[PDB]
C-alpha cells in the first residue's frame, strides 16, 4: 500500500485528488498514512463530499477509519437516509443471519425480537443511529458497533437492548459459532451498561434515577429498567444504584435509616402517627397520609388481614358449619369476594400475561375450588352434597394456606431461603425417580410370593403401593 | 439409607452452588412485588373494593427538553468512563 | 431454624386443619381441636404417620358420640353407620404431609447447616478469641477468693 | 477547518476544567468553526454536567465585518445558519467600515489584555495584578501576530503545544537562516503562495518572539501524561 | 483411550446430537416431538421442523 501510495501521489497531476488518495487508502487499512498525510495541514475540508467513502467503510467493515471520519466531521442523521438503509438491509444483509433471525422467530419469540422482525421487514422492503446499531450489531460486527454507540444519546439502553438481542440469537442451535459470538458480545455490551450506569450513579444520584425510567420516545417502545428486566439481566438490578432506587420506592416516604419495629409499632396502634417516633424524610394529616401511603405499611397491613382472614376460614371449617351457613361464613364470603375483586383487577391490568405466573395459576385454582364449594354447600337437606362442599372447602384450605410462603418472599432472611427453595426439583424427581423404581420392584415380588391371585384392586394398591411406601419412614413390612 | 443420604448431599451440593447467585436472583425478583406495590395507588386491603367502584366510575362517564438535559449529562459521563477505559 | 419452623409450620397448620374438617364435624371443645390440628402433625415430623385415616384400622371404642369424656369425636357417620370419609382422598394426603415434613423439609435444614458451618469456622476461631477477653476481664477483674467464699468478702 | 487529534480533545478538557476550578475567563474568536467549536462544546458540557459552582465564562471576540446574519436591536435575536458559536454566554463584535477586513478585532483584544495585565485586584496570590495566560496551538498570521503581541506587552505568560503548524515552529527552534530552515520543512505548502518581502517581516516577527524567551513556555511529546496543562500555566 | 475431553468437547457433542435426533432439527421443542409420537397421523402437520 506503500509503494501504490507513493506511486499514485508522485504523479504531480493527482496531487489535488485527495479522494482518489483516500480511496486508496481506505481499501488498504492504512490508518496511520491517511491521517498523517491527509487530514494534516487542513488545506482543503468540504466535510459534505465524504458519503461515498463512508458507505464504503461501513460496507467493508473499517471502523477506525468512520472514527476518523466522525473525528474530522460528519452528522449520522444527515447521512442516514432510507434509501441507505434499505441499500444496508436488502443488499449488504446476510442470508445466513436471516436464517436465524428466522429460526429465531419461530422458536424463541419476544417483544423485542418481533420488534426488530417488523423493522428488519420494514427496511428489506426517527431513530437512524439506533437501526444503523441494530443492523451493526446482529451481523457480529463487534467493533464498528462500538463506534457507533459512543455517538448515541441513550446509550444504557442501546447497550441493553443490545445484549437482550444477542442473548436471544445464541439461543439458535444451528450454527453455533454464531451462537458463541453473538454471547460473548452480549456479555460485553451488558457489562458496559452496568459499568456505565454505575459511574452514572456514582456521580448524582437524582440524575441517574431520572435516568432509569425514559422510555426513548419509542426506541424499542420499552424502559431501561423493563429491559434490565425482560432479559434476565439480574446484575444490572443486583447493583447497589438500583437496589437503593428500589428500596427508596418500597419505604416510600419514611426515611430508611429508621428501625423496622418503630415502623410495625405505630402500624399497630393508629393514632401513634402523630409522634416524633418515625422519620418522614425521604402539618399532622401529611403525616398519617405519608404513612398510610407507603407500600411497606399497605403491605403490612394487607399480611395482618389475611392472617385474620386463615383464622377465620380454620373456625368456619373445623367449628361452626350446619346446613345452613351462619354469620361468620357470610363474613367469609365477603372476604373471599374482596381477594376475588383483587385478582381479576390484577387479571385485568395484565392480561394473559398474568397466566404465566405460578402463583396466580393457582390462585385462580383456589377460588374456582372456593365458588365450587360454595355451589355443593347450598343445597341443603342433602347430606352427601354439605359433606362433599366441607370436603372441597378443606381442600381449598390447604391452597389459601400454602399461598402464605409466597407471600413471605420480602423479607430479608426469609427471601433468598424461599427462592433457593425451587432450585431443589430435580433431586426431588430424581429421589422419588429411583424410590418409585424400587417401590415396585419389591411391592410387586413381596404381594407374588406371599398371596395368590388378589383380585380387589384396592388391596392390590395398598400391598403393593402404600406399605414400601410407609417402608420409606421406617416402618419395615410386616 | 442409601436413598435418603443421597437426596441430603444432592440438596447440599445444590446449596453449595447457588447461594451467592441466590440473593442476586432474590433482588431480582424484588422488582416485581415493589413494581406490583407501587402500581396502584390504593387504600388498605379491606377497603380496596370501594375504590373498585371508583374506577367503574370512569367506566360512567366515559422532544422534551429535560430529557435532552438529562441525556446531555449522561454524554459527559459516557466520555468520562470510555477515557477511564483507555487510562487502565 | 426459624426457616425450618416457618415452613414446618405453615405445612401443619394446612394438614391439621383438612384432615379435622374431612374426618369430623362440629367440634366444640378447645382442646381436642388443637390436639388434633397442631399435635399429631407435629409429632409426624418425628416419623409417626397419623393414625386415624384408614378406615380399616379404626376402632369405635376411642370415640366419644358428644364431648362427654375425654376421648376424640368421631368421624362423622353415615346413614349406615358407615365412615364417610374418601380413603383415596386421605390417604395421599397424609402420604404427600408426610413426605413434604419428614424428608424433604428435614433433609433441606441439614443442607443449610452444612452451608453455615461451611461458611463461617474460619471466622469463627477469630470470634471466639474475640469473645475470650470478656471472660477474660471478669475473671481478672475482681479481686477475689473461692467461690462459696465470696459471700464473706 | 480544524485537525483535532484526542490528545489536543483531552488537553482543552482539561483546560477548561482547570477554568472552571480557578473561575477564569477565555477569550476567544467566538466563531462557530473549528476550536472554538469544540471549546463551546465543552463550555457547554462542564455547565450541563453540573449547573452551579461559578458557571464559567467565555468570551467571544467577533469582527462583524464577517458576520452574515446581521440584526440591529435594543428585544432578542436570532442567528441561524462566519457564523457565531451557539455556546458563547458572551459576545463582542467590533466595529469597522467594510466586509473584507480580517484583523480587525486583535486591537481591541490585545487593548483589554493590556488592561487586565495592569489591572489590580489584591484578593490574589500573584500579589494582585490578575494574572494573564496566553495559549496558541495552530497557525496563521493572527497567531504569530498574537503571539508577539503579547510578548511585546509585560505580563503575557506565552503558552504553546508541540503539535500543530506554528506551535512546532516555536517548539522547535528552542537568526533568518534557521527560521527559513525550519519554516519550510514544517509547513511547506503555504509557502508557495506567499512572497519573499514579508517572510522577511515574518522572520523579524518571530525574531520579536524570540527576543524574550523566559515569557514563552511549551508543552513537549514526553510530556503528554495527567496535569500538563497546569504544569504549564 | 477413555479420552472423555476429546469427546466432550462442543465439536463431538454437536456431531452426536445432530446424530441423535437425525432428521428433526435440533431447535424444536421435545413435547412437540413426543406428542406427535402418541398421536400417529398428526406426522403430515407443521409442528416439527425436518430441516
Ligand atoms: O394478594 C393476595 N391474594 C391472595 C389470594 C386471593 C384469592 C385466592 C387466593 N388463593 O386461592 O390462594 C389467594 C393471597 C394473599 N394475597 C396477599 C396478601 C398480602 C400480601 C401478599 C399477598 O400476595
Ligand atoms: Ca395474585
Amino acid at each position: 500500500s506503500y509503494a501504490l501510495y507513493k506511486a499514485f501521489s508522485t504523479n504531480e497531476q493527482d496531487k489535488d485528488n485527495w479522494n482518489g488518495q483516500l480511496k486508496l487508502l481506505l481499501e488498504w487499512n492504512q490508518l496511520d498514512l491517511a491521517s498523517d498525510e491527509i487530514f494534516t495541514n487542513d488545506r482543503r475540508w468540504e466535510s459534505a463530499d465524504l458519503q461515498e467513502v463512508m458507505f464504503t467503510a461501513l460496507i467493508k467493515d473499517r471502523p477506525k477509519f468512520v472514527r476518523l471520519f466522525l473525528e474530522n466531521g460528519l452528522n449520522l442523521q444527515k447521512f442516514l437516509t432510507n434509501e441507505v438503509l434499505t441499500e444496508l438491509f436488502s443488499t449488504h444483509f446476510s442470508t445466513l443471519v436471516y436464517r436465524n433471525l428466522q429460526i429465531a422467530k419461530n422458536s424463541y419469540n419476544d417483544a423485542l425480537l418481533t420488534f426488530v422482525w417488523k423493522l428488519v421487514a420494514n427496511f428489506r422492503r426517527r431513530h437512524p443511529l439506533q437501526a444503523l446499531f441494530i443492523w451493526a450489531i446482529l451481523q457480529n460486527k463487534k467493533e464498528l458497533s462500538k463506534v457507533i454507540w459512543e455517538q448515541t444519546k441513550g446509550c444504557t439502553l442501546a447497550a441493553l437492548g443490545a445484549s437482550k438481542l444477542l442473548k436471544t440469537l445464541a439461543k439458535v442451535k444451528n450454527d453455533i459459532n454464531a451462537a458463541g459470538e453473538s454471547e460473548e458480545l452480549a456479555n460485553e455490551y451488558e457489562t458496559r451498561a452496568v459499568e456505565l450506569f454505575t459511574e452514572c450513579y456514582s456521580n448524582d444520584e437524582d440524575l441517574a434515577e431520572q435516568l432509569l425510567v425514559y422510555s426513548c420516545e419509542a426506541w424499542g417502545g420499552s424502559n431501561c429498567l423493563e429491559l434490565a428486566v425482560e432479559a434476565t439481566d439480574q446484575h444490572f438490578i443486583a447493583q447497589p444504584g438500583v437496589q437503593n432506587f428500589l428500596s427508596k420506592q418500597w419505604y416510600g416516604e419514611i426515611s430508611r435509616d429508621t428501625k423496622n419495629w418503630k415502623i410495625i409499632l405505630c402500624l399497630f396502634i393508629i393514632p401513634l402517627v402523630g409522634c416524633g417516633l418515625v422519620s418522614f424524610r425521604k402539618k399532622l394529616l401529611w403525616y398519617y397520609v405519608a404513612f398510610f401511603t407507603s407500600p411497606f405499611v399497605v403491605f403490612s397491613w394487607n399480611v395482618v388481614f389475611y392472617i385474620a382472614f386463615l383464622l377465620l376460614f380454620a373456625y368456619v371449617l373445623l367449628m361452626d358449619f350446619h346446613s345452613v351457613p351462619h354469620t361468620p361464613e357470610l363474613i367469609l364470603y365477603a372476604l373471599v369476594f374482596v381477594l376475588f375483586c383483587d385478582e381479576v383487577r390484577q387479571w385485568y391490568m395484565n392480561g394473559v400475561n398474568y397466566f404465566t405466573d405460578l402463583w396466580n395459576v393457582m390462585d385462580t385454582l383456589g377460588l374456582f375450588y372456593f365458588i365450587a364449594g360454595i355451589v355443593f354447600r347450598l343445597h341443603s337437606s342433602n347430606k352427601s352434597s354439605l359433606y362433599s362442599g366441607r370436603v372441597i372447602f378443606c381442600l381449598d384450605y390447604i391452597i389459601f394456606t400454602l399461598r402464605l410462603i409466597h407471600i413471605f418472599t420480602v423479607s430479608r432472611n426469609l427471601g433468598p431461603k424461599i427462592i433457593m427453595l425451587q432450585r431443589m426439583l430435580i433431586d426431588v424427581f430424581f429421589f422419588l425417580f429411583l424410590f418409585a423404581v424400587w417401590m415396585v420392584a419389591f411391592g410387586v415380588a413381596r404381594q407374588g410370593i406371599l398371596r395368590q391371585n388378589e383380585q380387589r384392586w384396592r388391596w392390590i394398591f395398598r400391598s403393593v403401593i402404600y406399605e414400601p411406601y410407609l417402608a420409606m419412614f421406617g416402618q419395615v413390612p410386616s | 439409607i442409601l436413598l435418603v443420604n443421597l437426596l441430603v448431599a444432592m440438596f447440599g451440593y445444590t446449596v453449595g452452588i447457588v447461594q451467592e447467585n441466590n440473593d442476586q436472583v432474590w433482588k431480582f425478583q424484588r422488582y416485581f412485588l415493589v413494581q406490583e406495590y407501587c402500581n396502584r395507588l390504593n387504600i388498605p386491603f379491606p377497603f380496596v373494593v370501594f375504590a373498585y367502584f371508583y374506577m367503574v366510575v370512569k367506566k360512567c362517564f366515559k422532544f422534551r427538553n429535560e430529557d435532552n438535559e438529562t441525556l446531555a449529562w449522561e454524554g459527559v459521563m459516557k466520555e468520562n468512563y470510555l477515557v477511564k477505559i483507555n487510562t487502565k | 431454624v426459624f426457616f425450618f419452623l416457618f415452613l414446618f409450620a405453615v405445612w401443619m397448620v394446612a394438614f391439621g386443619v383438612a384432615r379435622q374438617g374431612i374426618l369430623r364435624q362440629n367440634e366444640q371443645r378447645w382442646r381436642w381441636i388443637f390436639r388434633s390440628v397442631i399435635y399429631e402433625p407435629y409429632l409426624a415430623m418425628f416419623g409417626q404417620v397419623p393414625s386415624d385415616v384408614d378406615s380399616t384400622t379404626y376402632d369405635f371404642s376411642h370415640c366419644t358420640f358428644s364431648g362427654n369424656e375425654s376421648k376424640p369425636l368421631c368421624v362423622e357417620l353415615d346413614e349406615h353407620n358407615l365412615p364417610r370419609f374418601p380413603e383415596w382422598i386421605t390417604i395421599p394426603l397424609v402420604c404427600i404431609y408426610m413426605l413434604s415434613t419428614n424428608i424433604l423439609l428435614v433433609n433441606l435444614l441439614v443442607a443449610m447447616f452444612g452451608y453455615t458451618v461451611g461458611i463461617v469456622q474460619e471466622n469463627n476461631d477469630q470470634v471466639w478469641k474475640f469473645q475470650r477477653y470478656f471472660l477474660v476481664q471478669e475473671y481478672c477483674n475482681r479481686l477475689n477468693i473461692p467461690f462459696p467464699f465470696v459471700v464473706f468478702a | 477547518n480544524f485537525a483535532l487529534k484526542p490528545r489536543m480533545r483531552k488537553i482543552f478538557s482539561r483546560l477548561i476544567y482547570i477554568a472552571q476550578s480557578k473561575g477564569a475567563w477565555i477569550l476567544t474568536g467566538g466563531t462557530h468553526y473549528g476550536l472554538m467549536k469544540y471549546i463551546g462544546e465543552v463550555v457547554r458540557d462542564n455547565t450541563i454536567s453540573r449547573n452551579s459552582e461559578e458557571n464559567i465564562v467565555a468570551i467571544g471576540i467577533a469582527a462583524w465585518g464577517m458576520v452574515s446574519n446581521r440584526d440591529t436591536l435594543i428585544d432578542e435575536g436570532h442567528f441561524s445558519a462566519y457564523i457565531l458559536d451557539n455556546n458563547h454566554t458572551h459576545l463582542l463584535l467590533v466595529d469597522n467600515g467594510c466586509h473584507g477586513h480580517p484583523t480587525v478585532e486583535a486591537k481591541l483584544r490585545n487593548q483589554l489584555e493590556k488592561y487586565i495585565s495592569e489591572r489590580t485586584s489584591q484578593d490574589s496570590n500573584y500579589g494582585g495584578k490578575i494574572p494573564i495566560v496566553c495559549f496558541a496551538q495552530g497557525g496563521g498570521r493572527e497567531t504569530l501576530k498574537a503571539i508577539n503581541t503579547s510578548v511585546k506587552s509585560k505580563i503575557p505568560c506565552v503558552v504553546v503545544e508541540g503539535s500543530g503548524q506554528i506551535a512546532d515552529v516555536i517548539a522547535s527552534l528552542v537568526t533568518s537562516s534557521m527560521v527559513k530552515e525550519k519554516l519550510v520543512r514544517f509547513l511547506p505548502r503555504t509557502v508557495s503562495r506567499l512572497p519573499e518581502e514579508e517572510i522577511e517581516s515574518w522572520i523579524k516577527w518571530l525574531k520579536e518572539i524570540l527576543e524574550s524567551s523566559h515569557l514563552l513556555t511549551v508543552i513537549k511529546m514526553e510530556e503528554a501524561g495527567d496535569e500538563i496543562v497546569s504544569n504549564a500555566i
